[PDB]
């Protein structure tokens, strides 16, 4: 389908067992928001639009309500046929050109998720890290699996070796992406 | 075991909302069993999963569906993509680097990375002594940060001798196009 | 202004 502009709304994204649920909108393949279904709260990447902007939560806890409803009729149905995991695919990358002492971000990109539930975490000469660290919401394939980013933000060194490390149910073994200056 | 259902909306738009075309999947596990699209006017089964199911969403739900390329696809891009997505003009920042350690009469490349811009046309040409790079110049895909900013390398196949080499970048947050200089 | 979600709508079982 060719398009100038593409909105996927109403994004709904359901899984047992778990109760798992994820609501979100994007446009031209960015995120515009999920809906914290904890907190029952709209939660905009960029801040600035939802302070334009309103989605009421309702609207997307609705949504998640009918695809549990679905995912019920839907197991029973294929007579409880299960998903199949898949083996992610990550890539690390600096958001701009590495200059030693000017602060930066990584970005690891981790593709073909699914289903969505993953641990993505980073290293830091071997060591786990987790200050400032923030991801993504999961972002929908044209194939019905997942993608999702994880960002570090970081001084770069020639001192520092940084991985960014993925577990998921579809790999035997974590797999390491490996990134230096 | 597990089990996955999702639901996608889709709003494809043409001219502005001239042209828009809806269409929405109902999906178990990674199977598409059932779809309604504004092109057909209709939910058809796209699987066997979703044989009963097209004729009961038709029989209950057609008329809120249809109604959703105005009251939904429509509305959400006048009145809310315009000024947010639409809007949003990020400029690209532009650096050179070389691939190898400079050596004369050896062969090298000249990197290019234009980082951080939105939306995501651009248009960046290489330049060698005021002359435009044709052949021996290549481009990664755009690369999408996720964060609302996109990023391209685009390199060029050269050997230093004795000039100048130029980066030259047009995108639609620059009122005139940005120039990178790097000499041999 | 307020965007609107594209509805879920129901299987019959
Ligand atoms: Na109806
Ligand atoms: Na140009």
């Amino acid at each position: 389908i060719e398009a100038d502009h593409v909105g996927f709304y109403g994004t709904t994204v359901y899984q047992s067992p778990g109760d798992i649920g994820q609501y979100t909108h994007e446009f031209d393949g960015d995120e515009l928001f999920y809906v914290d279904l904890d907190k029952k709260k709209t939660v905009w990447r960029l801040p600035e639009f939802g302070q334009l902007i309103l989605f009421e939560p309702q609207g997307g806890l609705q949504n998640i309500a009918a695809e549990k409803h679905n995912l019920g009729c839907l197991t029973k149905r294929s007579n409880f046929t299960p998903a199949t995991n898949e083996a992610p695919q990550a890539t690390v990358f600096p958001k701009s050109p590495v200059l030693l002492g000017q602060p930066n971000t990584l970005i690891c990109f981790v593709d073909n998720i699914f289903p969505p539930v993953i641990n993505i975490t980073w290293l830091r000469n071997s060591k786990s890290v987790t200050d400032g660290v923030y991801e993504t919401s999961f972002l929908v394939n044209r194939d019905h699996s997942f993608h999702k980013l994880s960002y570090l933000t970081f001084i770069p060194s020639d001192d520092d070796i940084y991985d960014c490390k993925v577990e998921h149910w579809g790999l035997e073994e974590p797999v390491l992406k490996h990134w230096e200056p | 075991r597990h089990f996955v259902h999702q639901f996608k909306g889709e709003c494809y738009f043409t001219n502005g909302t001239q042209r828009i075309r809806l269409v929405t999947r109902y999906i178990y596990n990674r199977e598409e069993y059932l779809r309604f699209d504004s092109d057909v006017g209709e939910y058809r089964a796209v699987t066997e999963l979703g044989r009963h199911s097209a004729e009961y969403y038709n029989k209950q739900y057609l008329e809120r569906t249809r109604a959703e390329l105005d009251t939904a696809c429509r509305h959400n891009y006048e009145e809310t993509e315009v000024p947010t997505s639409l809007r949003r003009l990020e400029q690209p920042n532009v650096a050179i680097s070389l691939s190898r350690t400079e050596a004369l009469n050896h062969h090298n490349t000249l990197v290019c990375s234009v980082t951080d811009f939105y939306p995501a046309k651009i248009k960046v040409r290489w330049f060698r002594n005021g002359q435009e790079e044709t052949v021996g110049v290549s481009s990664t895909q755009l690369i999408r940060n996720g964060d609302w900013t996109f990023q391209v390398l685009v390199m060029l196949e050269m050997t230093p001798h004795q000039e100048v080499y130029t980066c030259h970048v047009e995108h639609p947050s620059l009122k005139s196009p940005i120039t990178v200089e790097w000499r041999a | 202004l307020q965007t609107l979600a594209l509805e879920v709508e129901d299987d019959p079982c």
